[PDB]
RNA sequence: GGCCAGCAUCAGUUUUGGUGGCAGGAUAAAUCCAUAGGAAUGUAGCUUGCCUCGGUAAGUAUUAUAGCCUGUG
RNA sequence: AGAACUGGCGAUGCGGGAUGAACCGAACGUAGAGUUAAGGUGCCGGAAUACACGCUCAUCAGACACCACAAAAGGUGUUAGUUCAUCUAGACAGGAAUGAACUA
RNA sequence: UUUGCUCCACACAAUAUAGAUGGAUACGAAUAAGGCGUCCUUGUGGCGUCGCUGAACCAUAGCAGGCUAGCAACGGUGCACUUGGCGGAAAGGCCUUGGGUGCUUGCUGGCGAAUUGCAAUGUCAUUUUGCGUGGGGAUAAAUCAUUUGUAUACGACUUAGA
């Protein structure tokens, strides 16, 4: 109904520091720095003080309201990338072939191959987003651990790798094996 | 049309029976006093068994607004037909006379009904006093203490076709 | 100076017409400056020049002039209607033409 | 290091804030902002210049950098005074804003042998930039 | 109403028109792409077609039931004396 | 009120764009259009591009040279929607389009002159802010137009050249404010600054 | 005195401006002035609690170091 | 296909509905000037890219009587409205409004 | 095929105008943001200032713009040469060095204008071509006919011949 002002509130930490320009964002932190380029949504950012950062919508409807608790979350996503990080864990599951998961190079492509995946003869590559990590964790058996400062890039990742395994002309319900995400948490 | 108050005064024709009939009064919103007559005879005729032809004007005066410099809250009351059947509407507009209130209510209608002038009969106008007692949160979003607010991407008209430099929305 | 200019131009739109049928009696002019029928009033009844070149020299010169005056304003834009002696060619919708400053009020 | 961000400078709808009227029959005055009625109508009043206190669209107006303190729905005569101690005339006259509107004007009204006057004095001072250039 | 039975369509509509070319020697249309990485060369070659005569060699096909066994196959012989170089053209990328 | 007029294209809503220049020409005015691949049209990019995709197949059946022409280049595109907006069938109408230019990008004769706007068919000042829109130079290219990148090199040359002057423009232009400045104070100045000069 | 025109003073028709004097209404309603009362999106003052020595936060307080609303004249 | 009353076409041009015997406006000697009807004023095209309050985003939007088509039934798309219940004595989700059923 | 062809300067005719009548006056990018100035630790930096339209800026006085004298400055501007650099998207333009010469209304003077008779575009632009002047520059091909068969209904195509 064309509200006259919608608020919200950005936190940041004490090693974290914000600068915001044309709806152009950087964030530097003790992890790295990310960068978000937002001149699609038409938002006002203000600064209160080093610790505290508000963005509002003057004159909004209903769906642009909408997108303004959107920017906080990407922004908030942002500042926890380059403190806390993010870690995203898979499992590899299979009933009868097992799955072996390799890193390879590919003229400096840094790709990682998936084979035996149902017996298939076919080999499974997924290119691997730069900033991403990739590490086979210890004793536990069949995992692969994606890190990095960007959530986005280490869930799309991850995502790529499961949607490469997915089983054709069969039963999904009875041929469950793939490899799925199973935790999604901080490197901290 | 610029809507304006009149008052209208009727009583039924005369008898030997039953000499000076009863007086009825109502505030009609109206462009001009002839369709302010015309209006009362349409209400009367839901009310009353009489009709022009046996009854008989006896006087039309504009009202005007006590303070037509002071903003207020309005609360209307309407009964409109759509397409299919009747219905009780009540609205809330924020203007400093009656007839400004009223125009905004028929635009208001139109706009997000399509009900057209002849499908609104208005119940009753009347000024909200208090403050709290407003139910409309468009309303009352205007009743904070210090509102302020930005008018962002302001567009300039030009006289001429060419411009010689691109221009800026700042405001 | 660089300057010799004692007039305004102009411009031939086209004819007074509807949609379909136009009338060559009456012509359509845009003054440039003008874009209001209040600034228009003041050039009603000024005199119009259109000045071309002819190949054949008739009295002394090759060059003639077909004469007009401003009758009324046209529209909301400024725009005035003219009527000529002789009515203006078709193909000068677009040609420039010259509106003097008499007969003078000032 | 600190955060750096950006800061908007919009001219905002306030009481007290004052507007200069481009359309109607009180174009080029200034009025003060009393009230607001919605997002798009305001109630305005100004003493000094002879507008009368009215409603109007936010459309008709141009929002000014000038501000002075004034009480919501303050009355005509009240705020005479408020505009009067805050001398709005003074730092209106001031801006270079207010020196561009009185020089359109004064070109408007010159004469013919006002503007010959013009160019004589042009050519003067155009001899003497352009020999401090060389 | 439509057609009785199925058939495809009598040949081949990219081939259009068929009228008789503008010169005797058909133009290159394309050229390989260039590799800036590699030594200087020439891209194609004139001849002239002389006949066609039969040869025979081994197959080294594994999996074909002639592998490792000789064939017979028909070839076009194209005499090509050397071209003399006589000058150079430059061209400019335009919008058009 | 110039001789020839130079219109930047880039920002500006083709239709309305198109029906302030179709007037112009019939009226008598030489225009010039410069960087036609900025142009805009309202609306999502999917949805143009099917547009374009119903005008595609619209051909005469027994012969496809007959048909209408589907020019796929950004100048030619504005040149469509502005020929319909004229009587290009007559002698009037030919007579107008012949003073009429369109170009990709800002070409040499053309480079070293002033552009203006027309703020009547600006995206900035017509489009509701949040509406979505789609660039005239990429729809192009997805129907077949092959001279994007071309344009894209050419024009990153011409602004190299075009700062480097603006550059030398800015050193003089203060070099002469300062004069004007200095030689204020005296009585021609004064002078001037009563007749509003 | 044949052809084509310019200006002035008038007549008929018409179009577009500037400006004066009157009449009506709730003898406009307001603004403004005087006066009585009242409220909060509560001004001054006072109190309370954290607080980079005074800026907040909420209690009291109806004109005070701001004002507003209603009736009547 | 067949009747009733009236107005029309046929026997009729002219302005408007792109186009059309019947619709809308208006009926016709030859000319000039002024004003309008129905219909229109982004460009084609004479005339405001006028003013004002709202609504609508459609990967088959919509756009004007006669007229050159769309329905039953649905949508937590968005807007406004009706009734009932919870919530200042802290509800809903996991410190301010929330839930349910309906209308267009 | 009777001294033809081409370039440059002007000479006289003819031809035509989709329409000169002070000047098409050059950053880029953003628009819920920018321009300019200024300072520094040169940045998504600090401070100041501007907008609300070109209603600007430049130009602009003299027989469509004459003939002369002087003063202050060593500037501004036109034409023809000259120096160096840059520009290939349709560059055919922009910038710069040096001297010569004309004008200068930056300031002060002295002469001329009439009669076009009270207005009549009152003729001051650039398109193309032709004929005569003289100052340089250059001395070929195609087609028919004949011939070939990689071609072919006829034209056309492809070859050969001092
Ligand atoms: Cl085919
Ligand atoms: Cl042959
Ligand atoms: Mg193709
Ligand atoms: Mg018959
Ligand atoms: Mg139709
Ligand atoms: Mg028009």
């Amino acid at each position: 109904m064309k509200y006259i002002q919608t608020e919200q509130q950005i936190e940041v930490p004490e090693g974290v520091t914000v600068s915001i320009k044309s709806r152009i964002v950087k964030v530097v932190g003790p992890r790295g720095t990310l960068t978000k380029n937002l001149k699609h949504i038409d938002v006002t950012f203000t600064k209160v003080n080093n610790q505290l950062i508000k963005v509002a919508v003057h004159n909004g409807g209903r769906k642009h309201v909408a997108a303004l608790r959107t920017v906080k979350s990407l922004v908030d996503n942002m500042i926890t990338g380059v403190t806390k990080g993010y870690k995203y864990k898979m499992r590899y599951v299979y009933a009868h072939f097992p799955i072996n998961v390799n890193i390879v190079e590919k003229d400096g492509a840094k790709f990682i191959e998936v084979r035996n995946f149902l017996g298939d003869k076919k080999i499974r590559n997924v290119p691997v987003r730069d900033g991403v990590t990739i590490e086979f964790s210890t004793n536990v058996k069949d995992e692969i651990v994606l890190s990095g400062n960007s959530v986005e890039d280490v869930s799309q990742n991850a995502a790529d790798l499961q949607q490469i395994c997915r089983v054709r002309n069969k039963d999904i319900r009875k041929f469950l094996d793939g490899i799925y995400v199973s935790h999604k948490g901080f490197i901290t | 049309a610029h809507f304006k108050e009149y008052q209208v005064i009727g009583r039924r024709l005369p008898t030997e029976s039953v000499p000076e009939p009863k007086l009825f009064r109502m505030r009609i919103f109206a462009s001009n006093e002839v369709i302010a007559k015309s209006r009362y005879w349409y209400f009367l005729q839901k009310l009353h068994k009489v009709k022009k032809a046996s009854g008989e004007i006896v006087s039309i005066n504009q009202i005007n607004e006590a303070h037509p410099t002071k903003v207020k809250n309005f609360g209307v009351w309407v009964r409109y037909d759509s397409r299919s059947g009747t219905h009780n509407m009540y609205k809330e507009i924020r203007d400093v006379s009656r007839v400004a209130a009223v125009e905004t209510l028929y635009q208001d209608m139109a706009a997000r009904h399509r009900a057209r002038f002849r499908s609104i009969h208005i119940l009753k106008v009347a000024e909200i006093e208090k403050t709290a007692d407003v139910k409309r949160q468009y309303v009352k979003q205007f009743l904070t203490k210090d509102l302020k607010f930005p008018l962002p991407h302001r567009v300039q008209k030009s006289t001429k076709t060419f411009s010689y430099k691109r221009p800026s929305t700042f405001y | 100076a660089e300057s010799h200019r004692l007039y305004v131009k102009g411009k031939h739109l086209s004819y007074q017409r509807s949609k379909r049928v136009n009338n060559p009696n009456v012509s359509l002019i845009k003054i440039e400056g003008v874009a209001t029928p209040q600034d228009a009033q003041f050039y009603l009844g000024k005199r119009i020049a259109y000045v071309y070149r002819a190949s054949k020299e008739v009295r002394g010169s090759k060059i003639r002039v077909m004469w007009g005056k401003v009758t009324r304003t046209h529209g909301n834009s400024g725009v005035v209607r003219a009527t000529f002696r002789n009515n203006l060619p078709a193909k000068t919708f677009g040609a420039s033409v010259r509106i003097f400053l008499y007969p003078s009020n000032i | 290091t600190d955060s750096i961000v950006k800061a908007s400078n919009w001219r905002l709808v306030e009481v007290g804030r004052v507007v200069l009227i481009k359309k109607g029959q009180s174009a080029g005055k200034l009025a003060a902002i009393v009230e607001i009625i919605d997002q798009k109508k305001v109630l305005i009043d100004g003493p000094k210049a002879g507008v009368p206190r009215q409603a109007i669209n936010l459309g008709q107006v141009v929002l000014t950098p000038l501000t002075f303190a004034l009480p919501r729905g303050a009355r005509t005569a009240t705020v005479s005074k408020k505009w009067a101690a805050a001398a709005v005339c003074e730092k209106w006259a001031a801006s270079s804003w207010a020196k561009k509107i009185a020089q359109r004007e004064r070109r408007a009204a010159l004469t013919d042998f006002e503007r010959f006057q013009v160019m004589v004095l042009r050519k003067q001072k155009r001899y003497t930039v352009k020999k401090a250039l060389a | 109403s439509h057609r009785k039975y199925e058939a495809p369509r009598h040949g081949h509509l990219g081939f259009l028109p068929r009228k008789r070319a503008a010169s005797i020697r058909a133009r290159v249309k394309a050229f390989p792409k260039d590799d800036r990485s590699k030594p200087v060369a020439l891209t194609s070659f004139l001849g002239y077609k002389a006949g066609m005569t039969t040869i025979v060699r081994d197959l080294d096909r594994p999996g074909s039931k002639f592998h490792k066994r000789e064939v017979v196959e028909a070839v076009t012989v194209v005499d090509t004396p050397p071209v003399v170089v006589v000058g150079v053209v430059g061209y400019v990328e335009t919008p058009r | 009120v110039e001789p020839v007029v130079v219109i930047d294209g880039k920002g500006h809503l083709v239709g309305r764009l198109a029906s302030v220049v179709a007037k112009q020409l019939l009226n008598g005015q030489k225009i010039v259009v410069v960087r036609a691949e900025e142009l805009n049209i309202s609306g999502e990019f999917f949805r143009n591009k099917l547009k374009y995709h119903d005008f595609l197949r619209k051909a005469t059946a027994f012969n496809k040279t007959r048909g209408p022409f589907h020019f796929r280049a950004p100048s030619r595109i504005f040149y469509k929607a502005l020929r319909g907006m004229v009587s290009h069938k007559t002698a009037r109408g030919k007579a107008a389009l012949e003073r009429l230019k369109v170009f990709e990008g800002i070409p040499p004769p053309y480079d070293k002159k002033k552009r203006v706007v027309v703020p009547q068919a600006l995206r900035v000042l017509r489009l509701k802010p949040g509406r979505k829109y789609t660039t005239l130079g990429k729809l192009s290219t997805s129907v077949g137009w092959k001279y994007e990148d071309v344009v894209a090199k050419l024009e990153a040359k011409r602004k190299v050249s075009s700062a480097e002057y603006y550059a030398k423009k800015r050193a003089f232009t203060k070099k002469v404010a300062s004069a004007n400045a200095t030689a204020a104070e005296s009585d021609v100045a004064k002078q001037l600054a009563a007749l509003g000069y």
